[PDB]
């Protein structure tokens, strides 16, 4: 994908979860855990269902149309109207496969990209507190409990708080 | 003391392969189908119209071959013709059999007014054992068999004037007898004429005596001709021989209808696309089933397949 | 001490909203319109060289109705057929009329070359109360009603060879009288007949006796028939009854020409795009106004609005 | 947007910049002010046009065609040249439909980008100077007056300048 | 110390020029062509079985015209047709010409058998002048001429029942004399007759007596007729006079079988693609060559370049 | 591009990079160097590659069709027959044209995307110990010898090596 997140610098997915479509894995003081990041799985959803109920919306009725199959060998007319069948077939066979290529293509950028907007959403939350290592993952300089965790997974985290200490591990 | 907070995304054990621009084949954890591969195999009763032709051709219903009395008046948002319907009254050929099928098709009713007409000199009401009523002999329902009438046949000339709002269908034919034994016994001279004019177009067929493929008992046949009536126009029919006239006109409307060959069983199900595989759901942009169709239905396509992602990239564990 | 830096992009009270893959409608910044929808009502006369066919269909001007005797000769780029226009001459069908119709609209051209057939045995110029020119019976100026002369009526038989560099247009026909009568004061023989051919081709048609209803006072009727001479090729003409014939040949142009029908009115100006409803612009590429166009015209659609984005998303401060 | 800085990162947009489609708003010791970019706008007016122009461009011309409307019941002749006609318009009204999907699609998002593209290429210029709040804002870490700030705005800042003010005030 | 790592990409001095959603002409490293503009100038005689007909157009090697009897019960995938064919046996038009010719260049051959029908009381294999078969008169080696037998032409009424799994083709006609003499002379009655039918359909054509243009000494001419018979069916031909009776039918198949029409050289090769123009390779999804095709071919497009990048845009130090 | 980085903030390539797409200049004690990036120069050709085998992959084969050219002028039929092929052409020439368009669009953002994810990958592995000069390339603040580079080159670095070094020099 453009982006370089999914199937790119994060080496692959969870199976493990269940309920969502993007996460934070973490490890602390009191242990290791594992959640869903809603906003983010929601904004991919969306843009998805935005995509498909555009495809999935009205078809065209026709009622009276021409004859499609031929009991007797006629000549120049019969020619015509399987020439027309036979060239507007092959015109919309065109623009399906056109169409889910475009779509597909651009249903796996989106969910890189979304990946990688949570990725840098992070990132910013913890400004000078964390560094990345590269695969997904920030170290965090500073102690961390299920409490700061969860700070971080919701948007409230003060990078303030937690600076001095972190500016310390990180230096020293 | 420090933590460890990484990012990450779903993946899932069993996931699809997707089309993409650079790819063939890419799996990705979850996608629909765009292309409608299945019937039930049965055509819905609703909400259109449908009407089984059973026995029947729209023709032969048109014409009122004895077999179709049923159908006389009818009315359709489909009629559907079944490969096993037969023809069992006089033999006929239509020219340019199509066009009639299709505009009598789209106008959706076999709605018919009797005329009037009087025809002196000729006895009327033909009939002929290749197409039997109950017991004895009989003919088309729709048309009136003329004959000579005490030795003459004189020259026939009549008129209808279309005094209403809408368009008349007038349905006509000629005979060909096959043998001149047959044609002067009928109709006295030995050289037949029909014509049929309104004020914008007109028509003059002349019979050809000789045989065809005994059909029914005969090698005679009859050929059947169409003529349209506008409002404020007057039919004028005009003959000395071989006249099987109308006995007056079918209403013609516009509208949504139209014919479709299928035999597939009619059932009780609601469902706007019909096909002749039977009706098919229209969620799916694309269908696979049947270059044929009639209602709101997807568009007919070449793959049997094709997928649209409705997930990301699947990268397992 | 420190300062603030922030970027940001602009954004409007008033957004459009428009579709995209995703979104059936989102806001954007300012967008514009790709299909054409409006018409000042009128067909402009120029670039395209437009003639009115006033009261006349484009047939009956080939014909030579009286009545439409002013278009003898004409040309154009596109032939305007009115509503209004009627028919006053001899009572007449064109099997495969659209087809006639068709071919000469596209050669765009009416002009008329006279040419010396004659018709040895016969009277010629026979006219009708039904196709009055001026004072009383008249027919089409450009053809010839053959009639028997002096109890009898021969076999017609006559060439024209097409020695020219085009293509000759030969507009003919056949006579319908209503009654047995009728045919033989008319052409003697009880049954009449009429073949032209050329080297290549040949058309051969017998009348039609009956009564029909009345038109302009008569039962009868006339049949019209077309026949292309190429250059190197032969007309020859027979008959022993019943010919309409031809006083020569129309020009036969390729080129631009069409014909449209419309109850457009005319007006002063420039417009590549022609369609009945009147002239349309051509900047947006495509159109909802009609799916009949003359010119260069944007590409008939269904949709009767567009919207293409022209600026970013909008997300105001409000 | 696939970048996440247009109704992403960035919250909303500013009704009151009338000249251009960038900008910038500071804050420093010596006041306030706003000023918009001029090669960002730019970039992102002139690939418009772009797209403007090449789907502006170009309707063919046809003359003689086929008719399409009629007035009387013909039957299988008709049938087909309105069938044709048909066909062809519906095959023009998906094209029309999905071009502007595309269009609007792609500009939404190159849009989004150069307003990414004006932040990445600002934050470069800043180096070590100052630290990414998270919502478009950088907090600049020393003095930085209206010269300073147009400096910046303008591609001529020289982080070297004022480097060891920033570190200390950012670090210790 | 310090070091520097810089990050960059190759640049080329060749850019090619190529077009984008947002640009009509920008700069890529490389590009490959989509459109197919330029052919060999000769049919590859692989993999199609392609038959050349040299002097003779299909509907001449159908009827049986001398100068074609080369072509037999030949076979071919794709029929050739040559401008410098020409006709040489008795004058002849085919109402609905371009039908009998495309459903018999789409069944793909022109295997012919023989059957017994019976004329009682009529002459047969009559000939001409005007188609020479060696140096004495001759005709179509597919119809057979009647006339006349000892004073008397009788209504023939002969039948022929398909009884086997496949559709028959039967090639009839009808002769048009000149004169009135010549009619009697050959066929006794003033007026003659033909009615061809099956249980589907029926056709009865009426001769037309007259003169038409001088070909290779005959002013009169005979016209083509076709019926299809269906297996179960039954053929009746039932006439008066001027009957140009069929001897057999030919066999109707089904399969990739067409005709076209070129004046380039066939020759030892191998493409799927032909087009009149020559065989054209069929790498490139879309070609600019001709619309006319036969075989596995791109598409035709309007355009004769369409650039398809592969490399990254191209941005030389300089 | 959408990415910012290919006639972005890279000013420009190379025409001296005759072995890949993508790559390294570098300068330490040792001197001056230049190399490929196998694996990016690798992830664009594919792409690049499979969009093309899509493209020319699968002509379909039409044999008995409608006549295309007429010797003489005959009306209705002709007019049909000319109007469907005029129309299959123009529809056709459509589609040729938009694919190439969103074709070529597509391979340029692409190739774009492969330069920024390559700088990326490269940020990453120098974590603490380089700053970007924003120009593509970074000045890496330690000794860093031709091993060292080979090591960035092919994603074996170790930061924590040169960290107290690197930091001392860019901070103190
Ligand atoms: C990849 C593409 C979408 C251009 C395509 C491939 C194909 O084999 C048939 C139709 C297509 O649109
Ligand atoms: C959004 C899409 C472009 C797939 C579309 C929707 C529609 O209602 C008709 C045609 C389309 O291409
Ligand atoms: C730019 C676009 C790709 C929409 C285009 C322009 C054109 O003149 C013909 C067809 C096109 O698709």
């Amino acid at each position: 994908g453009l982006f370089g997140a999914i199937a790119g610098f994060i080496e692959n997915g969870w199976e493990g979860m269940i309920d969502g479509w993007y996460g934070f894995r973490h490890q602390n003081s009191e242990g290791t855990g594992q959640a869903a990041d809603l906003k983010s799985t929601q904004a991919a959803i969306d843009q998805i269902n935005g995509k498909l109920n555009r495809v999935i919306e009205k078809t065209n009725e026709k009622f009276h149309q021409i004859e499609k199959e031929f009991s007797e060998v006629e000549g120049r007319i019969q020619d015509l109207e399987k020439y027309v069948e036979d060239t507007k077939i092959d015109l919309w066979s065109y623009n399906a496969e056109l169409l889910v290529a475009l779509e597909n293509q651009h249903t796996i950028d989106l969910t890189d990209s979304e990946m990688n907007k949570l990725f840098e959403k992070t990132r910013r939350q913890l400004r000078e507190n964390a560094e990345e290592m590269g695969n997904g993952c920030f170290k965090i300089y500073h102690k961390c409990d299920n409490a700061c965790i969860e700070s971080i997974r919701n948007g409230t985290y003060d990078h303030d708080v937690y600076r001095d200490e972190a500016l310390n591990n990180r230096f020293q | 003391s420090t933590a460890t907070l990484c990012l990450g995304h779903h993946a899932v054990p069993n996931g699809t392969l997707v089309k993409t621009i650079t790819d063939d084949q890419i799996e990705v954890t979850n996608a629909t189908e765009l292309v409608q591969s299945s019937s039930t195999g049965k055509i819905c009763n609703n909400p259109h119209r449908i009407l089984d032709g059973i026995d029947c051709t729209l023709i032969d219903a048109l014409l009122g071959d004895p077999h179709c009395d049923v159908f006389q008046n009818e009315t359709w948002d489909l009629f559907v013709e079944r490969s096993k319907a037969f023809s069992n009254c006089y033999p006929y050929d239509v020219p340019d059999y199509a066009s009639l099928r299709s505009l009598v098709a789209s106008s959706g009713t076999l709605e018919f007014i009797t005329e009037g007409f009087t025809w002196t000199g000729v006895t009327q009401n033909g009939g002929s054992n290749a197409c039997k009523r109950g017991p004895g002999s009989g003919f088309f329902s729709r048309l009136n068999w003329l004959t000579k009438s005490g030795s003459t046949y004189p020259v026939l000339n009549v008129t209808m004037p279309n005094n209403d709002n809408f368009d008349k269908l007038y349905i006509w034919g000629i005979h060909h007898p096959s043998t001149n034994q047959e044609q002067t016994s009928l109709y006295v001279q030995a050289s037949g004429r029909v014509t049929v004019s309104t004020r914008r177009s007109q028509q003059t067929i002349i019979p050809n005596i000789g045989s065809r493929p005994w059909v029914r008992g005969l090698s005679s046949r009859i050929s059947i001709y169409w003529t349209i009536v506008k409002p404020g126009d007057v039919l004028v029919i005009n003959s000395n021989g071989n006249l099987i006239a109308p006995r007056g006109y079918f209403k013609m409307r516009t509208g949504k209808s139209s014919i479709m060959r299928s035999d597939a069983p009619i059932d009780t199900c609601i469902s706007e696309c019909i096909t002749p595989n039977g009706s098919i759901p229209n969620d799916k942009p694309f269908q696979n089933v049947n270059k044929i169709t009639y209602g709101a239905c997807p568009k007919y396509v070449k793959q049997n397949t094709l997928k649209l992602a409705t997930g990301m990239r699947n990268v397992p564990e």
